[PDB]
């Protein structure tokens, strides 16, 4: 009657039901392509009914195949996400230290600075939104206010 | 999705995963497969702490990645309680991506400039920088060596004689790397973008959860002139098929109508007639088919809650 | 596009579709977890009611001709609530005048 | 708005028409009645077309 356990009338046996049947690296994309939401599929119900788990993620994580978030006490992959963009490693840290470095300056001045560069700004200045005794009465009740045509 | 969002998007995408971390692709990604997204529901999605995504929230608002709304929700059966919503305003992302890139490739350019100069100078003991021409006036008497002046030390000349093809390599790397966004931005700059807003990125919402605490409407206030900084922007076919019967049913219907017209503009009774001597006023054949029909047939075998509701 | 949204059903939130490559056209409410389904054949649906624009609720209920079957539907933005009542509109209307049709035939 | 059809007329358009004609018989008997057909094809683009 348990639903975790599948019934094999062929030869009448009862074997585990895993909850998510992944047995192969196209298994495991097509599933995480499959899914409706962004929730992430945890590792820790995908490991069991695997015999390895851990090296295929890692095989996929260096591929960029897939998202996935590690644990911080080790790395150990838990829940896990399609990787809808391009590569996950594709600029130096050379590069990225430079990014973090640059500060934006005020909202309100950006388009003035872009535009100034010969850039063209994507947004305005906020600050330029201009926001934006009756006669006869036997006959109340009656008469519909025809006032225009 | 029109395909100017779907290019945005791949924009965002990259930017993202190429000079973010880890954890922010998660959040960014998941607050554009989705729209408006809730704290606790952001939280549910990703299984992250409060305290880790704090970090990731942050550096996306400072970069402008990531905008910010703040309603007050009143529950039915429970406290209202203000709820903080997530999504991307493009147009301020598009520009804050396009000012960041284009300060990242002059800092390079700049940095190339100036190890061009020459070298410089400095001192061991103070640690302090002269320039070549500051440097030539504090040579000693002897015409020999550069004296600092607060220590009287001889000066070390300057490091960065030999990086001058390393940064030109940097250069030429990081425009490598970096030439999707350019490309991206071309197509943006061509098209034309709408900015976004809390109720309109909720036209396009896909629920998170089931039962979400929060709750996904932008009911505004009545009557508000309160402006906050950053929170503005700029029939039915009937057919009807005929039928015989139907056919010598309307030219009846016809007829009557036109006897109707005729008796509505023809003349009164009285003012026909001169009305002088009135009182003046004051209070078989089916046989026949059938033999017919048998006669022929012979003939061939022989050849042969309850709410306000509207309707609508 | 204007054959799909979010909408809760039942106190539950999910996504509404609009299925019409199948004849008879019926509408298709699942929900995000795909744990419940509900699927409504639009032939059976009398009238169709809409909550006013004036009114902070985003309700749209489908009568079914006959103890009549009721189905409740809330949207959460109300340009998609437009959208799919104009397309809800068209069919309801279509199907009604079929009705008419065979029962005067 | 109603419109007003025939026999007559139905039989004008598909002699006029052969398109109209082949969306017909294949879709008559099969998928939905003629008149929900009707329906349709003065809703559609190919009305118009
Ligand atoms: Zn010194």
């Amino acid at each position: 009657k348990l639903d975790r356990i599948e019934f094999d009338p062929k030869k009448g046996t009862f074997k585990y039901l895993s909850t998510y049947d992944v047995h192969s690296p196209s298994e495991l994309l097509k599933l995480l392509r499959s899914q409706v939401t962004f929730k992430g599929i945890s590792c820790k119900d995908l490991k069991d009914g695997w015999p390895q788990c851990d090296e295929t993620i890692n095989q996929l994580e260096e591929d960029s195949k897939i998202l996935v978030l590690r644990t911080k006490k080790d790395k150990t992959p838990r829940y896990v996400w399609y990787n809808s963009g391009g590569n996950l490693k594709c600029i130096d840290e050379e590069f990225v230290k430079m990014w973090e470095n640059v500060q934006l300056p005020q909202f309100a001045e950006l388009p003035r600075k872009l535009q100034d560069l010969g850039l063209k700004p994507a947004s305005v200045d906020p600050a330029t939104i201009k926001r934006q005794k009756i006669t006869n009465t036997h006959m109340t009740g009656i008469l519909k206010d025809y006032s225009h045509r | 999705d029109r395909p100017i969002d779907d290019i945005v998007k791949n924009l965002l995408k990259f930017v993202v995963r190429g000079f973010y971390g880890g954890s922010f692709v998660l959040v960014l990604d998941a607050i554009l497969f989705h729209s408006v997204l809730a704290e606790d529901d952001l939280k549910q999605l990703l299984s992250i702490n409060k305290t880790e995504l704090g970090p990731l929230i942050a550096r996306l608002r400072s970069d402008r990645l990531i905008s910010i709304h703040k309603q007050r929700e009143y529950p039915p059966n429970s406290k209202s309680v203000e709820r903080v919503y997530y999504y991307v305003k493009y147009p301020h992302a598009i520009d804050a991506i396009k000012w960041k890139v284009h300060q990242v490739v002059q800092r390079l350019k700049d940095d190339l400039d100036k190890n061009s100069e020459p070298n410089g100078y400095m001192c061991p003991i103070c640690l302090t920088k002269y320039t070549q021409l500051e440097a030539v006036q504090l040579l000693n008497f002897d015409r020999t060596e550069f004296l600092c002046s607060l220590c009287d030390e001889p000066l070390v000349e300057d490091d960065s004689g030999k990086k001058n093809k390393e940064k030109q390599d940097k250069l030429n790397r990081l425009m490598d790397q970096i030439q999707p966004i350019i490309d991206s931005l071309k197509k943006i700059d061509d098209s034309r973008i709408e900015e976004n807003t809390f109720e309109i990125a909720l036209a396009r919402l896909i629920p998170p959860q089931n039962q979400s605490h929060a709750a996904y409407t932008y009911n505004p206030k009545k009557g508000s002139t309160m402006f906050r900084p950053g929170d503005s922007a700029p029939a039915t076919l009937h057919i009807n098929i005929t039928t015989a019967s139907d056919e010598v049913a309307q030219r009846e219907l016809q007829e009557r109508q036109a006897e109707e017209k005729r008796k509505q503009n023809a003349v009164p009774e009285w003012h026909k007639q001169s009305t002088i001597g009135k009182t003046a006023l004051g209070r078989e054949e089916r046989e026949n088919e059938k033999t017919l029909n048998d006669y022929y047939a012979a003939l061939a075998k022989k050849q042969a809650l309850e709410d306000e509701f509207e309707d609508v | 596009m204007s054959h799909s949204g979010a909408a809760i059903f039942e106190k539950v939130s999910g996504i509404i579709a609009i299925n019409e490559d199948v004849s008879p056209a019926e509408l298709t409410w699942r929900s995000t977890d795909g744990d419940k389904v509900h699927t409504v054949v639009l032939s059976t649906i009398d009238k169709l009611q809409a909550t006013p624009a004036s009114s902070e609720k985003m309700m749209l209920r489908l009568i079914g001709k006959v103890k009549p079957q009721r189905h409740m539907f809330s949207f959460n933005n109300r340009t998609v609530m437009d959208n799919i009542k104009m397309t809800l509109q068209q069919i309801i209307s279509r199907y009604k005048d079929a009705d008419i049709y065979e029962e005067k035939r | 708005v109603n419109v007003n059809l025939s026999r007559e007329k139905i039989l004008n358009i598909f002699e006029n028409y052969p398109i109209v004609k082949k969306a017909y018989t294949d879709n008559v008997p099969k998928n939905f009645k003629e008149p929900e057909f009707w329906a349709r094809f003065f809703s559609s683009k190919l009305f118009r077309k």
